[PDB]
RNA sequence: AGUUGAGAAGCUUGCUGGAGGUAUCAGAAGUGCGAAUGCUGACAUGAGUAACGACAAUGGGUGUGAAAAACACCCACGCCGAAAGACCAAGGGUUCCUGCGCAACGUUAAUCGACGCAGGGUUAGUCGGUUCCUAAGGCGAGGCUGAAAAGCGUAGUCGA
RNA sequence: AACCCACUCCCGUUGAAAAGGUAGGGGAUGACUUGUGGAUCGGAGUGAAAGGCUAAUCAAGCUCGGAGAUAGCUGGUUCUC
RNA sequence: GAGUCGGCAAACAGACUUUGAUCCGGAGAUCUCUGAAUGGGGGAACCCACCUAGGAUAACCUAGGUAUCUUGUACUGAAUCCAUAGGUGCAAGAGGCGAACCAGGGGAACUGAAACAUCUAAGUACCCUGAGGAAAAGAAAUCAACCGAGAUUCCCUUAGUAGUGGCGAGCGAACGGGGAUUAGCCCUUAAGCUUCAUUGAUUUUAGCGGAACGCUCUGGAAAGUGCGGCCAUAGUGGGUGAUAGCCCCGUACGCGAAAGGAUCUUUGAAGUGAAAUCAAGUAGGACGGAGCACGAGAAACUUUGUCUGAACAUGGGGGGACCAUCCUCCAAGGCUAAAUACUACUGACUGACCGAUAGUGAACCAGUACCGUGAGGGAAAGGCGAAAAGAACCCCGGAGA
C-alpha cells in the first residue's frame, strides 16, 4: 500500500523501487507473449503498484 | 536511454511459424516491440535486458484487422515488429 | 475604413426616392481626404485621414488637443 | 466514358479537409453545424 | 445496511416452496436470493470434454426474490421482519416482532 | 355461432388469449376511410414467362466428396501473345497466404472463391516519401483598403 | 497504327451500357493528345458561339433557410337515421 | 458494511475483500495526441526544430521555455542635429465554443393589395459585431392645463379609438387610470459594484433511522377469495410468480457533513465607478435621408451624410406649422438594484400527453447505416418465460439445415 511506501521510503529508495517493479511488468510480460502466465492477476496489480510509487513521488 | 522505457520497449517474442523457423536456421528474433520505438531503442533495449549483443534490427508497422460484426465495423491496434539479428553463437531465453 | 479618425463619422445608410417615390438603397459617405497637420511641439506633420468637419475641430481645438484623445481611444496618429 | 467522381486523397484533403474547412469563417461553421447536428466525421 | 445476508437462516413465503427453510448461499444485485435447498430446478446440460462440467440432469438451485424470505426467528418458530438499532456505533440488526437481536 | 334493434350498432356464447377491463351519467377530443397517379410495410398478377452479360471451345480420365458439366491433378483440344503477358503511379484497403467451412453472397450446382471463421504474412543508408530546394498558386507579421465579415499584398514560408 | 475523335449503317432501346458495340470512317508534328498540381461560380464564371458547359441537373447549379410562398386551379374530405 | 473485478455478455479464468474492498460524495495527482492550438510548418490527430538547466561513452534523455495582437514598462535608436518611427526584453490581458435571451451594424423576397410600381410582407428572415446572467433603459431641457403629476422597465386598460394610408390593402397612438417593482447618488469625487481578508448564518455536493398480516380458498404462483386484526404527520408510489398501507425498496416524518461550492450577512483593505470643475463645432438652420403609429404632409419633436452655426439665469428648451402670453423644465458629463426576457444544461413533482407507421430523426450501438465531390440529406430495427429451468439423451440427415 501507500503508507508503507509514504513517509517511510526515500527519494532513491522509491526510485529504485519502479524500476525493480517495472522488470516485473516486463517479465510477465515476456511470460503472457508466450504460454507461461498462469496467474494474470500479477499483471494487472503491477500496473496499480507502479502507479502508486509514482503517486507518492510527486507529493515527494 | 532514461533507466525507464527500456521496459517499455519490448513486448514479446512474437510467435509464428515464420519466426520460429527464422529464430532456428539464422540467429534471428522476432519481437513485437512498442508501436513509437526507434532502432536504436530496441537494440539498447536488447543488449540491456538479455545481455546479448545484438548486430542488426529491422523493423515492420503492421496494420490491424478490421472485424465485421454486427454492431459495424470494429479494427485491432495497429502493432509493431522487429527483427533482431545477433551474432552467431547466442540465443535469447527468457 | 471610411471612417473620420477625428470624429469618428463612418458611412451611413438610406434611401434614394425617386418622382415615383420608389426606394433604392443607398450609403451616405463622409467627406474624407487626408491632409498633414503641423504639430509644433513635435516638429514634424501627422498625415491624417479626416472629414471635412474633423477639420474643423482641428481648426476650433486646435491639433495638440485632437491628438490628446486620439491616443486616449488608441488610434495611429 | 468517364465519370464524375475521379479519386484523389490529395484534392480531397484540400478542398474538403480540416484545416481547409477552418481556414475560412464560412466553413469554420461548416463544421459547427455539423457537430451541432452531432455527427461522426465532421470532415469527409 | 440489508435486511438479509448470507449466514442466515431463513424461511420462504410465497413461493413454490413456501414454509421452507433454509441457508442463504448467494446475495444477487437484482434483489435476488439463492437459498440451500430450495428452488430446486434441472438443467438439461451438454456435457464438456473439458474440466469445467460432465454429465446429463444437473440439479442446482434457481435464486429467489429479496420479498419471498423472511428472517426466520428460532425463537417463535414463525417468520419475521427485521429492523435497525442504532446505538453507540453498534448498527445491529434486530427483530420487529420480540426486539432482540437477530444472531 | 346465436340473438335483438329503423340504423349506426348491442347482447349472449364455443374455441383461441393469458392480465387486464370499465354498468351508468356527465366531461374532453389525434373520434369513424375505399378512392387524394395518397404515405409505409406485406403480398399478388404478369409467370415458373424473359433472361442467366460478347458467338476463345471444349472433350475424356482420376481424385476427393453426402452429392462434381463448373474444384484439384493428368492427357488432349482451342484462345490471347504491343496482351487476355509481365510491371509502376494513382485509387482501394487485407481483397494476399494457410488450416477449417458453405448458411448467406456467386445470375445455376459448388467440395471451389475476391465469401465466412481463426491464425499468419509487408524487414531498406541506396527503391518510394519525410528531411533540402523552388514553379503555378495558396497563406501572409506589419502595411494599404473596406458598414462588418473581410479584400489585396510586402518581408516571409508553404506548395511537385 | 497507338492515341484522340465521333461521319454512316445495323444491333441494342426492360440495354452488357442513364449514350455503348460490330463493320467501315476523320485527324494523327500540331490552333495536337494527355497526366499531375493550381486559377476563375450562380444575373456569376467559362464559351474557335451551341443557350453550350459549370459533378448523369443549366434561358440561371446544388443545398439549406424565408416557407406550410402563392395557387379565382386540380384532386380528395372517413358513422347512422 | 458484504460483497466485488463497468455495459452489450452469460459463462470462464486469475483474483481482491470484516486488518473492511466494489460502490458513493469532497479534495488532490496523472492527463499522450489533435482542436483557439499558441515554437515552425501541415493533407486535424502528423512532420521538423531552437534556447536554457541537469544527467548520459562517437545515439540521446529529463524538466521548463520558445505564437500573435493589445495595453503597460524598461533598454536600445534611422533617414536627421535633437527625438520620433522602428528594434529587443519583461509584466499583464485578449482570441475559441455554446440552444435561446440582449444592444447594435447591414438588410431581402415570395406574399397581400384579388394586376402592379407608392405601400405591405417587415426592419421580419438572414448575415455580421459586441456584452451579460440578464441586457438595454433610467433620475426629467418629461408630461400636463392653469389643477396637477414626477426616473426607467413591465402587465392591464383607454382602443382598433385619435391619427395615418395609391385615405387602397393596411398600419396604429397618447392623455388619463388600475397594477408589478421601490433607491437615487455624483463631476469640491458619491451611492453602487469588483477583488481579497475576515463575522456569524443559511444552503448545496452522500447518507442514517423510518410503523403495522395472519389463517383460509382456488391456483403453476396470492397481493385476489373468505374471515379476523393492525398501523397511519406513512392509503390510489415503484415490483414482488395474478390486484399488497402491514413482503421488499420507499413514503410521511425526524436526524446528519472530514472537506469543498454557492448565497446572505458583519468590517476593514486595495480598487473601480471617474468623465474633471455642470458640458460648443454643441443647440439651432439650409440641403438630402431615416425615425417617431405619422407615405415631408400645415409637420412639430428626435437622429445626421454634406454645408453652416449661437445665447450664457435681467439665459436656454419644450407645450405637434407659427406668433404672443402663461405653465413646466436645464440639453450638449456620467453611474445605478428590483419588477422584465430566455433555457442548450441540472434536479424534483406533474399530465383528460404519446405508446414502436405513435412519441424526438433515434425506445434497439442514431445523426448510425445508406446517398452525395461537398455543404447537405437521412432510414429501418422493441416484447421467450415468474425463473434459462434456453431442450441431457435417442432417431433420420451431409459429426448438416
Amino acid at each position: 500500500k501507500a503508507n508503507e511506501l509514504r513517509e517511510e521510503k526515500s527519494g532513491p529508495v522509491t526510485g529504485n523501487n519502479i524500476s525493480h517493479l517495472l522488470r516485473d511488468q516486463f517479465n510477465l510480460r515476456m511470460q503472457k507473449a508466450t504460454g507461461q502466465l498462469g496467474q494474470s492477476h500479477l499483471l494487472s496489480q503491477v500496473k496499480r503498484d507502479i502507479a502508486r510509487v509514482k503517486t507518492v513521488l510527486n507529493q515527494q | 536511454m532514461n533507466q525507464e522505457r527500456v521496459f517499455k520497449v519490448l513486448l514479446g517474442p512474437h510467435i509464428s511459424e515464420k519466426a520460429t523457423g527464422l529464430a532456428d536456421g539464422k540467429s534471428q528474433f522476432v519481437f513485437k516491440v512498442a508501436t513509437d520505438a526507434t532502432k536504436l531503442e530496441i537494440k539498447k533495449a536488447v543488449e540491456s535486458l538479455f545481455s546479448v549483443k545484438v548486430q542488426r534490427v529491422t523493423t515492420l508497422n503492421v496494420k490491424g484487422k478490421t472485424k465485421r460484426t454486427a454492431r459495424g465495423l470494429g479494427k485491432r491496434n495497429d502493432w509493431k515488429k522487429a527483427y533482431i539479428a545477433l551474432q552467431p553463437g547466442q540465443d535469447l531465453d527468457f | 475604413s471610411r471612417v473620420c479618425q477625428v470624429t469618428g463619422k463612418g458611412p451611413v445608410t438610406g434611401n434614394n426616392i425617386s418622382h415615383a417615390h420608389n426606394k433604392t438603397r443607398r450609403r451616405f459617405l463622409p467627406n474624407l481626404q487626408h491632409h498633414r497637420f503641423w504639430v509644433e511641439s513635435e516638429k514634424r506633420f501627422v498625415r491624417l485621414r479626416v472629414s471635412a468637419k474633423g477639420m474643423r475641430i482641428i481648426d476650433k481645438r486646435g491639433i495638440e488637443a485632437v491628438l490628446a484623445d486620439l491616443r486616449a481611444r488608441g488610434e495611429k496618429f | 466514358m468517364k465519370r464524375t467522381f475521379q479519386p484523389s486523397t490529395l484534392k480531397r484533403a484540400r478542398v474538403h479537409g480540416f484545416r481547409a474547412r477552418m481556414a475560412t469563417k464560412n466553413g469554420r461553421q461548416v463544421l459547427s453545424r455539423r457537430r451541432a447536428k452531432g455527427r461522426k466525421r465532421l470532415t469527409v | 445496511m440489508q435486511k438479509i445476508r448470507r449466514d442466515d437462516e431463513v424461511i420462504v413465503i410465497a413461493g413454490k416452496d413456501k414454509g421452507k427453510r433454509g441457508k442463504v448461499l448467494k446475495v444477487l444485485a437484482d434483489d435476488r436470493l439463492v437459498v440451500g435447498g430450495v428452488n430446486l430446478i434441472k438443467r438439461h446440460t451438454k456435457p464438456n470434454p473439458m474440466l469445467g462440467q460432465q454429465g446429463g440432469i444437473v440439479e442446482k438451485e434457481a435464486p429467489l426474490h429479496v420479498s419471498n424470505v423472511a428472517i426466520f426467528n428460532t425463537e417463535t418458530s414463525k417468520a419475521d421482519r427485521v429492523g435497525f438499532k442504532v446505538e453507540d456505533g453498534k448498527k445491529i440488526r434486530v427483530f420487529k416482532s420480540t426486539q432482540k437481536p437477530v444472531q
